[PDB]
């Protein structure tokens, strides 16, 4: 008789600390298994990770979102579209055994907010609140962008996540980071040169070089550079849109702009479809491993 | 340290950026053929930040470690978009593999 609300309620007995210590485990893992998919890290999977379970959600009815943390159902562990994501919930594994406590919600967003900070990026505010759900919550399979399609598609599709095109173009900036894998997606190739740092190479490469769509050895088109850089169609149809160019070229100029608007887009994103009381704290701002001196 | 398994983070770590052999082509990094000896900056016809120039030091196996750890850290304003060798035995075994081919 009403459509879902999803009310935040923090873990009893956790604080700060509490959660910057899972932030610590999680990021010390990222130091030690440095040799996953030929020494890129779990990190770039870590926040495809936090990306697919938040980017379920639906503002008309308010179903799915990072907040129920529906992925360790397999109704959701079994997507095409999450092929490869088996890696990035085995790398969190031993973390949630370790703090028992944590919800599944909590935990796979607090796996993308920290792999970017730890890769030189934009420190996220982050918060908690989210608690798990029953199975009957669990999103159908499809609710995930389509990898070969074009501009229309890639407007019309976030809207239903409730942003505007200045929010996507900053989360594209995301795709700059791991590569794509052929038994997972079927796209074969890197999206740029520095595959484990968190850095503004997206927008460049996408104007500085050319692109030519070839076909790749699974029948999919992709666009392909002569240095080795890949991109997809819905991807690459952000140079075609002159509304979403003329926000690769700032984003391509002023990198500090990037930085600042993927963090706030970023944020919202994991954010959704969770209303927060005002007695909640404020947002927590983690410290990476450098600032503690590791 | 290793000089099998250097070649193997040189491939998946540096291949992307750098070249070694001798008159290799230039890439988002600099050929990095015969480095050891001279100092930081060197052109040779490639565009550096001042950043590196700025921290005019030579290039000895021993400052390249504290380089490799953290690349921001050692130099403040490069352009390397690097993460770095958080192991002390991959550092020992990235830098014996680059003490062949750059020569
Ligand atoms: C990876 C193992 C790796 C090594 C080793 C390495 C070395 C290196 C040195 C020693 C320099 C200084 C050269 C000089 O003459 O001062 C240098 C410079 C740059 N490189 Fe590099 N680098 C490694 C990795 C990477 C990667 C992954 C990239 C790009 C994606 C890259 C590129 C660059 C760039 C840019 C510079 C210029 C630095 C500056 O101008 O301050 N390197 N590299
Ligand atoms: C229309 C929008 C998008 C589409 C169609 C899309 C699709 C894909 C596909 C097919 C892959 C390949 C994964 C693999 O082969 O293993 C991928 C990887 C990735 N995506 Fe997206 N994505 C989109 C937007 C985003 C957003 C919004 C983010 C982050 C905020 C993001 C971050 C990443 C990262 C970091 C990777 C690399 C993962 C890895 O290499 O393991 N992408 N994406």
């Amino acid at each position: 008789t009403t459509p879902l609300v999803h009310v935040a309620s923090v873990e009893k007995g956790r604080s700060y600390e509490d959660f910057q210590k899972v932030y610590n485990a999680i990021a010390l893992k990222l130091r030690e298994d440095d040799e996953y998919d030929n020494y890129i890290g779990y990190g770039p999977v870590l926040v495809r990770l936090a990306w697919h379970i938040s980017g379920t959600w639906d503002k008309h009815d308010n179903t799915g979102g990072s907040y129920g943390g529906t992925y360790r159902f397999k109704k959701e562990f079994n997507d095409p579209s999450n092929a490869g994501l088996q890696n990035g919930f085995k790398f969190l594994e031993p973390i949630h055994k370790e703090f028992p406590w944590i919800s599944s919600g909590d935990l796979f967003s607090l796996g993308g907010v920290t792999a970017v900070q730890e890769m030189q990026g934009p420190k996220i505010p982050w918060r908690c609140g989210r608690v798990d759900t029953p199975e009957d919550t669990t999103p159908d399979n499809g609710r995930l962008p389509d990898a070969d399609k074009d501009a229309g598609y890639v407007r019309t599709f976030f809207q239903r996540l409730n942003m505007n095109d200045r929010e996507v173009v900053a989360l594209m900036g995301a795709h700059a980071l791991g590569k794509t894998h052929l038994k997972n997606s079927g796209y074969e190739g890197p999206y740029g040169a520095a595959n484990n740092v968190f850095t503004n190479e997206f927008y460049l490469n996408l104007l500085n070089e050319d692109w030519k769509l070839e076909k790749n050895d699974a029948n999919n088109e992709q666009w392909d550079s002569k240095s080795g850089y890949m991109m997809e169609p819905t991807d690459y149809s952000l140079i075609q849109d002159p509304k979403y160019l003329s926000i690769v070229k700032e984003y391509a100029n002023d990198q500090d702009k990037f930085f600042k608007d993927f963090s706030k887009a970023f944020e919202k994103l994991l954010e959704n479809g969770i209303t927060f009381p005002k007695d909640a704290p404020s947002p927590f701002i983690f410290k990476t491993l450098e600032e503690q001196g590791l | 340290g290793s000089a099998k398994k250097g070649a193997t983070l040189f491939k998946t770590r540096c291949l992307q950026c750098h070249t070694v052999e001798k008159g290799g082509p230039h890439k988002v990094g600099p050929n990095l053929h015969g480095i050891f000896g001279r100092h930081s900056g060197q052109a040779e016809g490639y565009s550096y930040t001042d950043a590196n120039i700025k921290k005019n030091v030579l290039w000895d196996e021993n400052n390249m470690s504290e380089y490799l750890t953290n690349p921001k850290k050692y130099i403040p304003g490069t352009k390397m978009a690097f993460g770095g060798l958080k192991k002390e035995k991959d550092r020992n075994d990235l830098i014996t593999y680059l003490k062949k081919a750059s020569e």
